[PDB]
C-alpha cells in the first residue's frame, strides 16, 4: 500500500495528432547554449540558430507540452515541427508577425 | 511524436482510464473523461508553455479568466474529469481546456497577461465543504474547519455559554447582529440559525428579520409539537429552514407525535442517528420520509472499538449523570446504542442519510467532517464491496455519493447551492487542492472566492516556501479587506429587504437564502433513499424490510496514525 | 509535516508536561497545571501506543497520587480530559478522579 | 417537598449562612441573602428548566432580557448575594429573579426566545476590574489585563519609548489622536492620560481638546509647584482627572510645600507608599487629606520576604544607579523603605488607602492587580484579625473594603462610575465569572458589554470544549466590529463636543468623563479614612495618632504556587 | 567645568573622532560631526534635562515635535554624525540641536509637552531599508522583513500559487484590488508589480490604471523582444518602472539581443549576477550600460563554502531537473556558476551594482537584506583593504556606499525616493534604531511614520519591558488604523488620478510614484561605476578592463552563530 | 534573546522533533510529521555544529530506515528541506529520498 499511489494504464499518448508537420535541420552557429521551448514559434528563435526560416513559419517543435529542445555551441541536429493551430495567429517573439499567419 | 503513459501520468496528471488510491484507503477513483487536446496541455515555469504569444494571449482583462488551475483531476457528485478550471470575478467561469485561441486548438479558458496559474497536475481538485451542525463556541472553529477543507459554516451561538455548549442557537435580535459583525472576521462563508423554540410566532419572524438563515428546535429549550408547528409555520411563511434535535425523553410524546406534529412539511433532522439526541430509540425511523432531511453529526461515523466508551463517558460529563445512580445509566443506555450506532454507517453507503456535519464541540469534532466521511466510505467497501450502481472496476460511484453528503445536499438544504456547494459555473470558486496521498486529510491549498486563504507554508525566511517547519498559516484572502470580498455572508430574504447589511455596517458580500421549503428527500444527490425502517423498542435492532442492518466495529482506520502528531 | 492548528495546540500541551516531568523528577510537590499536562500528556502517548480508550480511563488513574502532589490539588481535579489520535481515529479519554 | 442544604448547594450553588472559602486563602465569604422562590430556581440543560412555556415565556425581544446568568453569588461593594443577573442591550438589566411570569412567581428577569444563558450555579460573578496605572508600553498588556479580570485600562503612552517606559502620558495631540484610533483595536474600555508638565495652560487644554480624560504630573517631566498649580487649574475648567507622580528629589520643596500647591483641589496621588516615586521618604503623609484620592501600585503589595531584594535590584536598572557609588546607594535607601512597604498593608486594611493598580512595566505587573489586592486582605486578615466593622462569623466586610478597591472607587476618581465599576443596574455589562477554587487568579468567563470577549478553551477540534489543553483565548466579543459594540472609549467632554470621534472615525462606542473635580476622599466606598499620620525623616517609622503602623513579612502566599506553570 | 571622553561616551553616546565596531565585523565607522553644544546634550529620565522649564519648553503643539531621538549616532549615504532628530507629523521635521530654546543655545529641535522621547545615545538610527524583489507568496513576509529593519516592500504576487512562486507579478485588475485591499492590513509601505510579459499594450495600461507602479518582465511568462519592447514604451508613457528577469535559456536572443529590444530606456535589472536568472552565463554585463538599474538578490551574497552546494541543488528542485539526465546537468552549469557569484562580491565594493533585494521565498531570504550586505562589506574590506575613496583610519566610505544599496538607491529606482530611502528632512519618518553590538542583525525599535511598529519586548507582566523572554511583537504602530495612518500605498499617477483608492475604498496613506524614467546609472548614490565588464562564453571568466574580478569564499562570516538561535 | 519570527519557528520544529525522538526510543515504528521533524532537527544541530552543506546532503539519509517507519512513509517523503544558521550564514539542506 502505497498513499496516494497511481494505477496507470500501460501504453502510449499520440500527440499532436491530424496536424501538418515537417523537418527541419538546424545549426547552433554561436558560441553560447540555445534551449527552445514547446510553444515557441520555431520561425523567430535566437538568429544564431541556421535554419530554413520559410519552412518554419507558422510551425513549433512536435515534442511534449512543456518540454525542449537543446542546442549546444556547433551542435547540429535535426528536428521535427508541427503546425500552430487555433487562429493561426503570431503575435510577440521577435516582433516579425504581429498578425495572421 | 508519442509519449509513454507513466511518463505522461508524471508530467501533467493522470488521464483516461488511470487509477488512483485516496490517501491510505481501499478506495480507487477512474478518471472517466479528460477535456485536453494532447499535446496542448498548458503548463507554467522556466521555458514552459504559459508564456506571451504561445499558451498565454494577448486579450484584454475582461477577455480572460484571473486564474488558471492547470491539468486539474475534478472529483464532484457529476464526474471524475481531468480539465482544467478558470475562475473569473471570484467565480467559477468554465470547466475545459485553457489556452491562447491565437495558436492553440479547442480552447475554452483564456490566459492572458491578467492571468495568474495555480499548478493543479497530479492533484485532486473539489469543492469546499459545508458543515451545517455549527455551534459557535468560540472564533478558532472557523480556521480548523478551514484547514480541514470546509468553506461554509452554519450554524448558532454566542460563545462559551451553556445554551450555545448545547445548542446551535443565536437567540434574539442583539445576539444575532453582534455576531452577524463578529462573522466578517472569519475567513468561511457563515449563515446563523435562531432560537427556535417558542409557541408564539412573532418571537421567531423577529429573529429571521435580524438575519438569520434558519431555525433551530433543540430539546433543551423544550422540543414539543406546539414549538414544532409553530416554528414549521414561520420557516414556510419567510423560506428559511428548520433544524431538529427531537425530545429524547419522549416527554411530549413518542417519534410518531413528532412526525405528525411536522405534518410533511420540510425539516432538516439533525444527528438522525440520535446520540446526538434525539427520541429514544428510534428517531432513526426519520430516514422513511419524504420531507425529512437527514444528517449524521461525526463521533460515530465510523463506527469502532473506542466509539461506545468515549460516548458512554461523553454523555456522563455533558449532562452530569454519575455511573451510581441506577435511573442515570438507563439514560446512558438510552442515547447510546450499539445497534444504532452500527445501522447508521450501512445506511450512509445506501444513499438514506444523505449529509455530515461536526456538531461542533457539542459532541461533534470541527476538523474531521471530510475524513470521517472517507473513513465510513472506505469501511463499506471493506464490509459490504462494490455499490449496485457501481460500473467499472473502481469506487467513483461510491466517491461520488459520499461527496455529496458534505457538499452539494448541505448546500441544497439549507437554500444556498446557487451560491456554493458544486464545481459548477457562476458559483462562488471555494475549492480545495490535494495531494492524492493527503485527500481528505490535509489539503495543499484552500481558495476563497477566488483567493488563496490559507496552505500549508514553510519557514517564511527560506530561499523556497517549502524548507521546515511547514504548517497551515492565513494567506492573503484572509485579510481584511480582501477577506470582506472572498466570503459570504447568508441572511433571510426579509433581513436583506429591511437593510439589515447597510445598518449593521457589514463588509463582506451578502447572499440570500432561497428554495428551503421546496426541497425535499428526492432531491438528495445520489442520497434519495426512502426506506422501510423500523427499529424494535426492546433490543434496538434496525431493520429495512425486515432484514436486519448491522455492521462491525473498525479496530484501525485509514486517514488516521500516519498524518497526525498527536 | 503540514502541521495543523490542533497539531501545534498539542505541542503546547507536550511541553507544558515537560516541565512538570523535570520537576516531578527533583522530588517536588506538583502543582494545578503542571499535574493536568503531566497526566494529559500520559494519556496522549498511551493512544499513540495503541492503547483502547477504556484501558487508558483506569490507568490515568494511578500516575500521580496525593502524595506527589500540594494540599488540595487533587479537589482541584475532579476529571482530566484530552483527545488523541488512537489507531481508530480522535477519541475522549476522561479519567474520573485521577489523584487519590 | 424537601431537598438537603447540602444537596442544594450541589445544584444551585450556596444560599443564605452558607459559608465559600475566596481560592487558597483564608478569607470566608459568608451569603447574605437569596432573591429565588426555593422550588422556582431556573437551571439550563437537557430536561431542565428553561424551555418553551415553562421557564421560557412567550415575549417579544423588547420584553425579555438577551442574556441570564443563573444563580449568581454575587459579590459587589454593595452585598455578597445570590441571585439571577440580566443583562439587556449590553447593559445591567436587573438583579433578581428570572424565569417565566406565565407560571412562575415574583420574576424580575423574563427569560424569551431571544435570551441566552450563562450557568452561574457554583460560581462567583464581579464587576469587571479598573486599573487606573497603565504604561502603553506594548498592546499585548491589554489582553493580559482581560484575562486576569480587568475590563477597563485607564493610562498614558505611545510603545515602548523612554517617556512610556517612565510614565504615563500620551504626548500631544499627534499622538493621542493615533492612541484613540489604536484603542478600536483592543478588548478593553480605554481612557488615556496627557502630559500635565507644563506651566502654560494652553498646552494642556490642546491634549484635553484632543481626547485625553486626565493629566499625569510626572517628576521626570518636573513635577514641580508651578507645574502641578497650572495642571490642576486646567482641571478645575475641563472636568478632567490629575494623577501625580511627586517631586522624589525635594527638588523643588518637600511634600507639605507640593501639598500647598495643590491648595486643596482634586488629585489622584499614583503609589502613594513611594516606592513608584514621590517625596522621600513621606509622600505616604498626603492620605490624611481630603482632597486626595491615594492608590497603592502593586510590587509592594503585601510585603514579602523578597520584596525589599526585588525593589533594591529593580530601581537600580531602572534609574542605572550601581552599588559602588555610594550616593546612588543613599538614593537606593531613599525610595526603598521597609517602614513605608509594611505600613501600605495595613493603610489598605483600615481604609486609608482607597484603590489598587498595577503601573504596568514600570514598577508594576499588569495581570496582578486582582490577585495582589486579595493577597493583602488575607494577610491583614492573618495578622490583624476580624475589622471593628466586621458582622457574623465571615469576612464579609473586609472583602467589600477591598473589592471597591479596584471596581468602584477607581472609576468615581476617574468620572467614569456612570457607565463601569459596579454591578448596577444601568450600567456597561462587564461582568467577570469566577470558580471559588480560582477566585481572583483564573477566571471561568470574561463579559465585556454582553460579550464574552475571552474565556478558557479547550481543544478546538475536540467533541466538546473542556478537553486539553485548557488555555485563554478571544472570543466573538474581542473580534472586529462585534468588539467596537462592546467596548468603550472614554473621551473629554471639550474633545466630544468638538467632534473628536466624528474626525478620527473612532469605531467603538464612545462615553464622555465627568465628576472629576466634585470626588474627595469622604467618596471613597469604604475607604475614606484620613488618618492622623506623621513620618519621622531619620528612622522612616508611620504612626497614626502616635501609635507605630507595622506589619511582618510573609514567606508564603495563597493564590501563587499552586496555579501557576512558572 | 570638564568630562572625560570615556565617561562623556558612556552618558551621551559617542563623539567626534571616536570610532564603533559594526557588530561582530571588522567594520569601524567614526563619528564624523557633532551637532550638540557641549553641556547642553538633552538627556530624559528621574532628575534629568527634559523637564517643564528645563529642557522642555512652554509652546504649544504646532511650535514644537511630537518625537525627538537623543543623542542618535546617524548612519546614512551623506554622513555618520552624531544629532538629535525631529519627528512632525509622521515626517522627519530637522536633524540638529533638540531642547528649549528660553533656556539653551542654538535649539534647532523645540520639545514641549507635546513631544516623546526617545532615548537614542549610544545606538545607531538609520533609515528604513527598501526590498524592491518581494514575491508575495505570503503575507508572514511583511512581519519578517519589518523585524530585520526593511519598512517599504515592492513586489507582486497572488499568495502561494504557482506564479507567484517563480514570477513578482500581480496579474490583472482583479488580484491588484485585492492586493491593494490586504495591503491595508500589513505593517509596512507596499507598491504592486504587474504582470508584463505581453505583446499588446492595452493589456499593460489596464494594469498600471488598476494601480501598479511597475511591470516585471519575467522569463517564465516569456521574456521575450517583443514584450520587453511593449512593457517599456508602456512605462515611458505612464512613468512607471520595469523590472527584468531575463531569457537563461537565449532562446529569443542572446545578452545583446534583450539589451538592442530595451534600445536604452531606464530598466531595472533583477539578480544581475544571474544564479536568480538571466542570460547564460554573461547577463552580469548589464552593469556596463547608463540605462540599467542593477541589483543583486541575497543567497549569492557574500560568496561562501556552501554558496554552490545550496545553490546547485536549489535549482534542481525549482525546476525539477534531477541528476540523473545529462541535459540538465548542463542546465544546472549554466545559472550555477563559481566565476558570476565571486565577482559580484567585488562588482558591489566597487559600486557596479546598486542595490540589494531578497527574492522572497523563490530563491532569497525575505529577512536577510540588511545582514548579507553588511556581511559582503565586511568579506571585501578582509580581501580588498580600504576603497580608493576612503579618507582618515576608518570604513566611512565603505559604510556609505553599502547602506545605499538598501535604501535611497531602491527609492530612487522605483520613483519613491521624494517619500522614504533616507533621512532627510521632509521624509516619511521610518526609522530603525540599532545597538552597536547588533547592528544590522537585531534592531532595538522599528519606526513606521512616527510610530513604534514593532520592537523586542519582555514579559507582558513583568514589572519592566526587559525580563526574559524578549522576542519581536507587534506596537501601536502595526494596529488598525493607527497602522492606516502611519504606512503608505504607492499607487502609479493614472491609478491615483482615476480614483482607484476611493473605489476600492483604501484606508492607508496613499502616495504616487513619480520619476520612474528620468533616473540612470549615475543617480545611483555612490555605486555609479560604469565598468567595461566582459564574460567569456566558455570559461565564465569575468574580467574588467582585461583584469581578472574574483574573490574567495568565505568559511565563517560574522552576523551569523553568535546571534542566532537556529 | 531578541528572538525573531524565523527563531521562534524553529522552536516549533525542535519541540515537534522532541516528541518523534520519545516514540523512536519506546520502538514505534514512526508517521508521516514524526518522521520529517526527527530527520529536520538532525540537521539544524549539524549546521550548529559545523558541517558543510554537501556533508548534511548524505548525512540526513542515514537517520531513519524503512524499518523504523510506518508502510508508506518513505513515498511520503521523497525529499526533506530545512534552512539553518551555519558558521557562514543561512542555507538549505536538501536531503533528497532520505528514507530507504
Ligand atoms: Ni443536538
Ligand atoms: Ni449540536
Ligand atoms: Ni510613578
Ligand atoms: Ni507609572
Ligand atoms: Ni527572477
Ligand atoms: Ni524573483
Amino acid at each position: 500500500m502505497i498513499p496516494g499511489e497511481y494505477h496507470v494504464k500501460p501504453g502510449q499518448i499520440a500527440l499532436n495528432t491530424g496536424r501538418a508537420t515537417c523537418r527541419v535541420v538546424v545549426e547552433n552557429h554561436g558560441d553560447r547554449p540555445i534551449q527552445v521551448g514547446s510553444h515557441y514559434h520555431f520561425a523567430e528563435v535566437n538568429p544564431a540558430l541556421k535554419f530554413d526560416r520559410q519552412q518554419a513559419a507558422g510551425y513549433r517543435l512536435n515534442i511534449p507540452a512543456g518540454t525542449a529542445v537543446r542546442f549546444e555551441p556547433g551542435q547540429k541536429r535535426e528536428v521535427e515541427l508541427v503546425a500552430f493551430a487555433g487562429h493561426r495567429a503570431v503575435f510577440g517573439f521577435r516582433g516579425e508577425v504581429m498578425g495572421p499567419l | 511524436s508519442n509519449i509513454s503513459r507513466q511518463a505522461y501520468a508524471d508530467m501533467f496528471g493522470p488521464t483516461v482510464g488511470d487509477k488512483v488510491r485516496l490517501a491510505d484507503t481501499e478506495l480507487w477513483i477512474e478518471v472517466e473523461d479528460d477535456l485536453t487536446t494532447y499535446g496542448e496541455e498548458v503548463k507554467f515555469g522556466g521555458g514552459k508553455v504559459i508564456r506571451d504569444g504561445m499558451g498565454q494571449g494577448q486579450m484584454l482583462a475582461a477577455d480572460c479568466v484571473d486564474l488558471v488551475l492547470t491539468n486539474a483531476l475534478i472529483v464532484d457528485h457529476w464526474g471524475i474529469v481531468k480539465a482544467d478550471i478558470g475562475v473569473k470575478d471570484g467565480r467559477i467561469f468554465a470547466i475545459g481546456k485553457a489556452g491562447n485561441p491565437d495558436i492553440q486548438p479547442n480552447v475554452t479558458i483564456p490566459i492572458g497577461a491578467a492571468t495568474e496559474v495555480i499548478a493543479a497536475e497530479g492533484k485532486i481538485v473539489t469543492a469546499g465543504g459545508i458543515d451545517t451542525h455549527i455551534h459557535w463556541i468560540c472564533p478558532q472553529q472557523a480556521e480548523e474547519a478551514l484547514v480541514s477543507g470546509v468553506t461554509t459554516m452554519v450554524g448558532g451561538g454566542t460563545g462559551p455559554a451553556a445554551g450555545t455548549h448545547a445548542t446551535t442557537c443565536t437567540p434574539g435580535p442583539w445576539y444575532i447582529s453582534r455576531m452577524l459583525q463578529a462573522a466578517d472576521s472569519l475567513p468561511v462563508n457563515i449563515g446563523l440559525l435562531g432560537k427556535g423554540n417558542v409557541s408564539q410566532p412573532d418571537a421567531l419572524r423577529e429573529q429571521v428579520a435580524a438575519g438569520v438563515i434558519g431555525l433551530k428546535i433543540h430539546e433543551d429549550w423544550g422540543a414539543t409539537p406546539a414549538a414544532i408547528d409553530c416554528a414549521l409555520t414561520v420557516a414556510d411563511e419567510m423560506d428559511i429552514q428548520v433544524a431538529l434535535h427531537s425530545d429524547t425523553l419522549n416527554e411530549s410524546g413518542f417519534v410518531e407525535d413528532t412526525l405528525a406534529a411536522i405534518g410533511g412539511r420540510t425539516i432538516h433532522t439533525f444527528h438522525t442517528e440520535g446520540a446526538g439526541g434525539g427520541h429514544a430509540p428510534d428517531i432513526i425511523t426519520a430516514c422513511a420520509h419524504p420531507n425529512i432531511l437527514p444528517s449524521s453529526t461525526n463521533p460515530t461515523l465510523p463506527y469502532t472499538l473506542n466509539t461506545i466508551d468515549e460516548h458512554l463517558d461523553m454523555l456522563m460529563v455533558c449532562h452530569h449523570l454519575d455511573p451510581d445512580i441506577a435511573e442515570d445509566v438507563a439514560f446512558a443506555e438510552s442515547r447510546i446504542r450499539r445497534e444504532t450506532i452500527a445501522a447508521e454507517d450501512v445506511l450512509h453507503d445506501l444513499g438514506a442519510f444523505s449529509l455530515t456535519s461536526s456538531d461542533s464541540q457539542a459532541m461533534g469534532r470541527v476538523g474531521e467532517v471530510i475524513l470521517r466521511t472517507w473513513q465510513v466510505a472506505h469501511r463499506m467497501k471493506v464490509q459490504r464491496g462494490a455499490l449496485a450502481e457501481e460500473t467499472g472496476d473502481n469506487d467513483n460511484f461510491r466517491v461520488k455519493r459520499y461527496i455529496a453528503k458534505y457538499t452539494i445536499n448541505p448546500a441544497l438544504t439549507h437554500g444556498i447551492a446557487h451560491e456554493v456547494g458544486s464545481i459548477e459555473v457562476g458559483k462562488l470558486a471555494d475549492l480545495v487542492v490535494w495531494s492524492p496521498a493527503f485527500f481528505g486529510v490535509k489539503p495543499a491549498t484552500v481558495i476563497k472566492g477566488g483567493m488563496i486563504a490559507i496552505a500549508p507554508m514553510g519557514d517564511i525566511n527560506a530561499s523556497i516556501p517549502t524548507p521546515q517547519p511547514v504548517h497551515y498559516r492565513p494567506m492573503f484572502g484572509a485579510l481584511g479587506s480582501a477577506r470582506h470580498h472572498c466570503r459570504l455572508t447568508f441572511l433571510s430574504q426579509a433581513a436583506a429587504a429591511n437593510g439589515v447589511a447597510e445598518r449593521l455596517n457589514l463588509r463582506s458580500a451578502i447572499a440570500v437564502v432561497k428554495g428551503c421549503r421546496t426541497v425535499q428527500k428526492a432531491d438528495m444527490v445520489h442520497n434519495s433513499l426512502q426506506p422501510n425502517i423500523t427499529v424494535d423498542a426492546q433490543t434496538y435492532e434496525v431493520r429495512v424490510d425486515g432484514e436486519l442492518i448491522t455492521s462491525e466495529p473498525a479496530d484501525v482506520l485509514p486517514m488516521a496514525q500516519r498524518y497526525f502528531l498527536f | 509535516m503540514e502541521l495543523t492548528p490542533r497539531e501545534k495546540d498539542k505541542l503546547l500541551l507536550f511541553t507544558a508536561a515537560l516541565v512538570a516531568e523535570r520537576r516531578l523528577a527533583r522530588g517536588l510537590k506538583l502543582n494545578y497545571p503542571e499535574s493536568v499536562a503531566l497526566i494529559s500528556a500520559f494519556i496522549m502517548e498511551g493512544a499513540r501506543d495503541g492503547k483502547s480508550v477504556a484501558s487508558l480511563m483506569e490507568e490515568g488513574r494511578h500516575v500521580l497520587t496525593r502524595e506527589q502532589v500540594m494540599e488540595g490539588v487533587p479537589e482541584m481535579i475532579p476529571d482530566i480530559q484530552v483527545e488523541a489520535t488512537f489507531p481508530d481515529g480522535s477519541k475522549l479519554v476522561t479519567v474520573h478522579n485521577p489523584i487519590i
